[PDB]
């Protein structure tokens, strides 16, 4: 606490020493300053592996004078240090060109008195510590079936940060964060065929985590499932995507919905604003202000404070993501969307993932998905799948070496449902999703 | 090198030979079987036109110290954003307690030896003026829009970085490089009737930016690469649904490469063998592809973004034969899993920066070229793909899957090359694919400087390359 106390300090004044070394210079300056400290340890079959010591540190400035940008970093946070970072900035944005879009934030946004997001939930863990909630994962998932044959470890990270943005309309707010995590990952064997799966418990706080003895149960029960898979024939079938894939099906919307690449308009949903592009039953929350969420943020990297918003509402796409310079190239104001979304909350309707595995009877249970794939500017969608084929609403057999292919634009369309079996470790979250029909191509 | 870096790095921030002996001393009070300082300087530069315009430019700097205490299987590391003895002192005494026992002390005399220059010392960023630099991208911004009446958007960048780095350690390697790398990229859209597309072009290597004004095949390389950036839009433009499922795919020359990439380059990477996690663990002197295949990674390219005149660990980049007619003769290396397997360093022990662990890494990874022409292999093809162009890939080493996504593609109807299709992922088991190629090319390139490698958030410069070559059976994720 007195050590994140001291950083905090230390940052806030090197931000106002660099907005006060450009103004004299530029008609605007932004300012943005993080420090990152913690450790991430390893364990190979319950010993020690790697001990790694984290202290990360950053100093950002973007400079404006008649409407030209110049930006530039530094990991040194020195006096004469930001001075040179300063004058660096300066320097660049006497030979870019002029653009009314780039700027401060406008000051009617600004988040000059940010809300406190209880994102701070510092541990003292030793390394010692660390080692043995690790050793506890990784132990839990070899003991559990004479099929697990090898190891890619046991993991855990704790770490604090602070942050501090400020700029030229006065603006100087910062916040402290902290993020912990456990993982396991290990590797069975069933007649010469290896598979490989993991799983992990993420939180802000400590005690919001699950067990080492949970991790490593889950880690074995998922790397067991994946032994002798079948590669499908191709085929056209429906396709449930499992909560973990799902939240990143509806991730591929950020994309599409930016402010940048609408401008640019090099986005298949350039004409979409207001239509119903998901079922009219599905709403997808956004929730910036999440006491302790893994994504809530007091304000976004320009500063501009973040609001609850409904992106779509019964199907229908409300507004877009924007910042500060593609709101302004569109004729509107900033969404607080620089850097991202911030918490997204999608409902289930009803059912469980097994009554989501009866509906659909027979087809594919996607689980990971490998591969880019994916087309911002068309919504043509192409990636590697491996998961479960279902046939009586039950689980037949693993599957991998397969494609999935489709098209954004229908595939969100014609949803069936979305389960309520919620993934909660992720910034999107909500549950899985049943599409009526993709093309499946094996053999 | 060594003495310029040394000048730089050490003596600029109060740092003598002894402090490093004083140093790796600490480590060595405890039972480590290696230690090392890893010292790094870097300045990265970029610059942005968008909207016929010079949008943005930006300077980034960084400095500082890796310390890494290992034994056996374990390693500890510790590390500081600042050059200075108490930097140094502070990571080596956290990065030490991953031992508590006492050690001997002994230490191997430092003693740097020669190698290869693979790339100048001269300073990209200051090698060329500041106006000289903004007319490359200026040219190409004018060139693609000339193009075609299409081009709508132009986006063209320049990115160049000038390195430092210093490496001491326990077994006596003291060794320096000096590491300049240069991009340029550019990326298209055009529209017709209201429907839109992207291509993208771009290249560089480990040399200035005058590179990028030098000849290629009689015109201008930025000017050919604009060019390039609008030929592939158009292309996507007019391209039809690919084709789904299982069938012989012919893949071109160069940054296809990212077959090799993913279906054993990863897969060959020591760390993994060395656990025992890889599908090619215990399988030296295996066939694991066909016998027209023959596969390396290669350091050595004078000029290439790939290339390692040392690695992070001081090893001088080698001409690594990995597979030979199809038979496995080794994996890649760092010193850490050398050890452990019983082996010796390849040349291959790379870190992203002073902040980050080294592992065994590629460089620039390919295929030898065979007896095939182009033609001949296109003319084989009743029905398929042929894809000269690709986006990424992934692995996946343990059960032996991987992809790689189709930037241009058509497909292949009685032996000619017919309609352009869509994007598509193809699919395959890295072992059962390499076995299935029965053409290799006699037209290897290498791709135009653009690889980026990710392994444990870990982010690189590579190379690819390949001859055009077939592999028989192939599943493609088409929706026709
Ligand atoms: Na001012
Ligand atoms: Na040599
Ligand atoms: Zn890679």
């Amino acid at each position: 606490i007195s050590q994140v106390e001291a950083q905090r300090k230390i940052l806030e004044e090197a931000v106002s020493t660099a907005l006060e070394l450009a103004s004299g210079k530029s008609d605007g300056a932004e300012v943005a300053v993080s420090k990152t400290t913690g450790i991430s340890v390893s364990t190979r079959y319950g010993e020690v592996e790697n001990v790694e010591f984290n202290s990360d540190g950053a100093l950002g400035i973007t400079v404006y004078h008649q409407n030209r940008k110049g930006s530039a970093s530094s990991t040194d946070l020195s006096p004469q240090a930001i001075a040179r970072t300063v004058q660096a900035a300066l320097d660049i944005a006497r030979y870019t060109s002029p653009d009314p879009c780039a700027g401060v934030a406008d000051k009617e946004l600004l988040a000059f008195d940010a809300p406190d997001l209880d994102l701070f939930h510092p541990a003292e863990v030793s390394p010692d510590e660390a080692i043995e909630l690790a050793a506890r994962a990784e132990q839990a998932a070899l003991q559990a079936d004479k099929r697990i044959t090898n190891t890619e470890g046991g993991s855990f990270n704790s770490h604090y940060g602070v942050k501090v943005f400020g700029n030229s309309h006065g603006m100087l707010q910062g916040y402290c964060s902290t993020r912990h995590s456990l993982s396991s990952c290990v590797i069975a064997e069933e007649n010469g065929d290896m598979e490989r799966d993991y799983a992990y418990t993420i939180g802000r706080a400590m005690s919001d985590l699950q067990t080492p003895e949970w991790v490593g149960a889950d880690c074995a029960r998922r790397t067991l499932s994946r032994l002798s898979p079948r590669k499908l024939s191709t085929m056209k079938a429906p396709v449930i995507f499992a909560n973990e894939v799902a939240t990143g099906l509806f991730g591929h919307l950020v994309g599409a919905i930016a402010g940048g690449s609408v401008y640019r308009k090099s986005t298949f949903l350039l004409d979409s604003l207001g239509k119903q592009i998901l079922p009219d039953w599905l709403t997808i929350e956004e929730h910036p202000h999440l006491l302790k969420g893994l994504a809530s943020t007091p304000f976004d990297s320009e500063g501009v404070r973040t609001e609850r918003r409904d992106i779509i509402k019964d199907g229908i796409l409300t507004q877009w993501l924007l910042t500060s310079y593609s709101a302004r190239k569109l004729g509107l104001k900033s969404t607080g969307h620089a850097g991202g979304i911030h918490n997204w909350r999608i409902a289930g309707q009803g059912l469980s993932f097994e009554q989501m595995l009866k509906e659909m009877g027979t087809g594919l249970v996607v689980t990971e998905l490998m591969g880019q794939g994916v087309s911002a500017i068309t919504g043509d969608y192409s990636r590697g799948a491996a998961g479960f084929w279902v046939e009586n609403g039950e689980i037949q057999y693993p599957v991998s070496e397969i494609t999935i292919a489709g098209n954004l634009k229908d595939m969100w369309r014609n949803i069936v449902t979305v389960g309520n079996d919620i993934e909660t470790r992720s910034n999107i979250q909500c549950g899985s999703v049943l599409l009526p029909e993709m093309k499946i191509a094996g053999q | 090198s060594l003495n310029l870096v040394s000048e730089q790095l050490l003596a600029a921030n109060g740092l003598k030979h002894q402090d490093l002996f004083a140093i790796l001393g600490q480590l060595a009070e405890r039972r480590l079987d290696y230690g090392d300082l890893y010292f790094q300087s870097s300045y990265h530069e970029s610059w942005v036109l968008e909207d016929r315009i010079i949008k943005d430019g930006s300077y980034n700097i960084d400095q500082g110290v890796g310390v890494r205490a290992i034994s056996g299987e374990k390693t500890g590391f510790a590390y500081a954003d600042q050059i200075s003895l108490l930097a140094l002192e502070q990571s080596a005494q956290a990065a030490r307690t991953i031992v508590r026992d006492s050690g001997d002390g002994k230490v191997q005399t430092l003693g740097a030896v020669e190698h290869s220059p693979l790339y100048t010392s001269v300073d990209p960023l200051q090698s060329m003026s500041r106006e000289e630099k903004l007319d490359i991208l200026r040219r190409v911004d004018k060139v693609a829009r000339e193009a075609d009446k299409r081009v709508q958007e132009v986006t063209a960048s320049l990115s160049g970085v000038y390195e430092l780095i210093l490496v001491a350690a326990t077994d006596g390697t003291l060794a320096a490089d000096v590491r300049p790398l240069v991009r340029l990229s550019v990326s298209v859209l055009v529209e017709e009737d209201g429907k839109r597309e992207r291509g993208a072009s771009g290249g560089g290597g480990r040399f200035g930016y005058e590179f990028f004004l030098a000849d290629l095949d009689g015109e201008v390389r930025a000017d050919a690469w604009a060019k390039e950036a609008v030929r592939m839009a158009l292309v996507n433009l007019s391209a039809v649904a690919a084709p789904a499922g299982t069938m012989p795919v012919v893949l071109g020359a160069g940054w296809p490469g990212v077959l090799l990439h993913e279906a054993v380059g990863h897969g060959l990477e020591g760390d993994f063998n060395r656990r025992g996690t890889s599908v090619f663990s215990g399988q030296v002197g295996e066939l694991v592809a066909s016998e027209l295949c023959t596969v390396v990674d290669d350091g050595t390219m004078v000029d290439r973004r790939g290339s390692v005149a040392i690695d992070d660990e001081g090893t001088p980049g080698q001409y690594n034969v990995l597979i030979e007619n199809g038979i496995l003769k080794g994996y890649m290396q760092d010193k850490l899993n050398a050890r452990l397997m019983g082996m010796t360093p390849t040349g291959n022990g790379r870190r992203e920066s002073y902040a980050h662990l080294p592992m065994p890494r590629m460089t620039n990874t390919y295929m030898l070229p065979g007896k095939s022409t182009p033609q001949e292999i296109i003319e084989s093809v009743e029905y398929g793909i042929y894809a000269p162009n690709f986006g990424g890939g992934q692995v996946d080493i343990t059960s032996d899957k991987f992809v790689f996504s189709t930037s241009e593609a058509y497909l292949i109807e009685n032996g000619k090359v017919t309609k352009p299709v869509k994007g598509a992922t193809l699919i395959g088991s890295g072992i059962e694919t390499m076995q299935q190629i029965s053409m290799v090319g006699n037209d290897l390139k290498l791709d135009n400087g653009v690889g980026v490698c990710g392994k444990e958030g870990q982010s690189l410069p590579v190379g690819v390359g390949q001859p055009t070559l077939k592999v028989d059976n192939l599943t493609v994720g088409g929706t026709a």
